[PDB]
């Protein structure tokens, strides 16, 4: 499990670094987590656990523990949203696809674009869901990013600058924040 | 003068004259006396809006007095070859020539306005020369004659002898004496 | 040469002629002998008009002398046919088919200055050739009479033989003449 769930995860580090880390980082958390006289065997629990940590994954994620709340995440999310049930229904059901390991491989959970009036609570939906899913909310307004200088910014940083720590602000954004609600407005505009 | 307007596209605002604006929306204007020039403007505007979207109706409002019987052709030649059908709405006056494309347009998509009138009369046409040559063109407009009244009594759905009768003479039909002579379908007044 | 005047927008300015700029604010303009080509720009900016607020109410004026009674229909079938009332400001001479598109005007929203002038009259028309030509001709003529006068009757409420009498011959009539006829509601009052 160690070397599987490394290898999709942590893509920084290389293969057998990796999972000897999670391995060294699993026995001291269970020699740790103790009082005395406890199970001595590591399930993988403790190890999907330590994973998560190191690829900032609130821990959640690596297993369906939280089922409770993908139960009730659609009604949650219908009460603080009035209307516009139909579009709500979807990103759950996408949600639950991929925590149950039937998502895509090598894709994002859910690629999703909201075709609505303007005032109507399409933002709102997605702050709802980040507020109810525990995960940071990522706003970007594409009408900034009209001109042809600006696209570079999120891929790169201006001439001249190092940006060692910085680099793009939609490509490192996402680094802090791996699981986290990617929200672009005015997106025809861009 | 043609006044211009604005439109909201969601990258920057397009400016259109009033004829084009409402070309976007498949609504064509035949004004005027019947030409080569400005039918070879209507039939190039009904293939562009062809290729947009092969199913919407087109809609050909007409407010001419007459033209020539050439150019007719080629506007009523068109409309029949292209998929869409095409929605003529008599806008203040349809005389023979307009009134064969007025009847021309698909069943149930022919309209007229109550005050709009409606004349249908014989092809008018004149040669100036030697006998042996006014024998071929009295034959042809003849033969042009037979032609239309063919095409009208399909399109009607009366019988050539009904239109012989009919067009032998200029004749005036009201709003909704076209409606019962079959030219239209009804009156547009509620859509 | 027509003036252009520029117009203000949060994106940029923008040049438009002082016709097309006052189209924005639902204002028409009518002028010279009615024609076909006249009519259908008229006709072309209403249902314009229509499209982008079928509740605001269209200006319309009319300094015209009179013109083609076929293509003045044209243009009051739409007035009838389209939502939004249609205000008629007499601002000059109004023929008598000039005179017919104040009449079919909204009630409540007909207007025409105080020193405007309003004439009315019979439609003129004539033909010449076979006398069994002239027939269909003059029943023709005649027909198109009584529409007319019908339809006078139908907006200023008058009875159809005090149209009749009015306009057998030609008739001038004043602005507030033209309130005691019912062809316009009231004169601007600023
Ligand atoms: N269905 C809704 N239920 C509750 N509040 C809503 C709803 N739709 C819109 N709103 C409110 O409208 C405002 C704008 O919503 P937002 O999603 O930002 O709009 P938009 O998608 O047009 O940017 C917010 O105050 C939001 O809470």
């Amino acid at each position: 499990a160690a070397v599987e769930l490394a290898v999709k995860y942590i893509n920084d580090r290389h293969l057998p670094d990796k999972a000897i880390d999670v391995i060294d980082e699993a026995g001291a958390r269970a020699r740790l987590m103790p009082v005395s006289k406890r199970k001595k065997t590591v399930n993988v629990a403790d190890i999907e656990s330590v994973v998560a940590r190191i690829a900032r994954i609130p821990e959640k994620s690596v297993s369906q523990s939280d089922r409770d709340t993908l139960k009730n995440l659609g009604d949650r999310l219908k009460m603080l949203v009035f209307g516009q049930d139909k579009a709500i229904e979807a990103l759950t059901e996408a949600i639950k696809m991929a925590r149950a390991g039937l998502g895509h491989e090598h894709k994002p959970v859910g690629s999703f674009l909201f075709a609505g009036p303007t005032g109507v609570g399409k933002t709102e939906v997605t702050v709802q869901l980040s507020k109810a899913l525990g995960i940071e909310l990522l706003r970007f307004d594409m009408s900034e990013y009209m001109e042809r200088h600006t696209v570079s910014r999120l891929i790169g940083a201006p001439p001249g600058y190092v940006g060692f720590d910085q680099g793009g602000l939609l490509t490192d954004a996402v680094i802090k924040h791996p699981h986290a609600v990617l929200l672009l407005d005015e997106i025809e505009k861009a | 003068l043609v006044p211009m307007v604005i439109e909201q596209t969601s990258r920057g605002e397009r400016s259109f004259d009033i004829y084009s604006r409402l070309l976007k929306e498949r609504v064509i204007f035949l004004t005027g006396q019947v030409e080569d020039h400005m039918a070879n403007l209507i039939v190039a505007q009904m293939l562009f809006l062809e290729a947009e979207n092969p199913e919407k109706d087109i809609y050909l409002y007409i407010n001419s007095p007459g033209g020539v019987i050439t150019a007719g052709m080629s506007i009523y030649d068109t409309m029949q070859f292209i998929k869409p059908d095409v929605s003529t709405i008599c806008m203040g006056q349809a005389a023979s020539m307009g009134a064969f494309l007025l009847t021309a347009g698909a069943k149930g998509k022919r309209f007229c306005l109550p005050n709009s009138r409606v004349m249908i009369h014989q092809p008018l046409g004149g040669y100036q020369g030697q006998a042996t040559d006014i024998e071929i063109h009295a034959r042809e407009i003849l033969k042009v004659k037979g032609r239309m009244n063919e095409l009208m009594a399909l399109h009607t759905g009366q019988s050539l002898e009904q239109i012989e009768r009919d067009t032998e003479r200029d004749r005036f039909l009201s709003a909704p004496e076209a409606v019962e002579y079959g030219l239209v379908d009804s009156i547009l007044t509620h859509r």
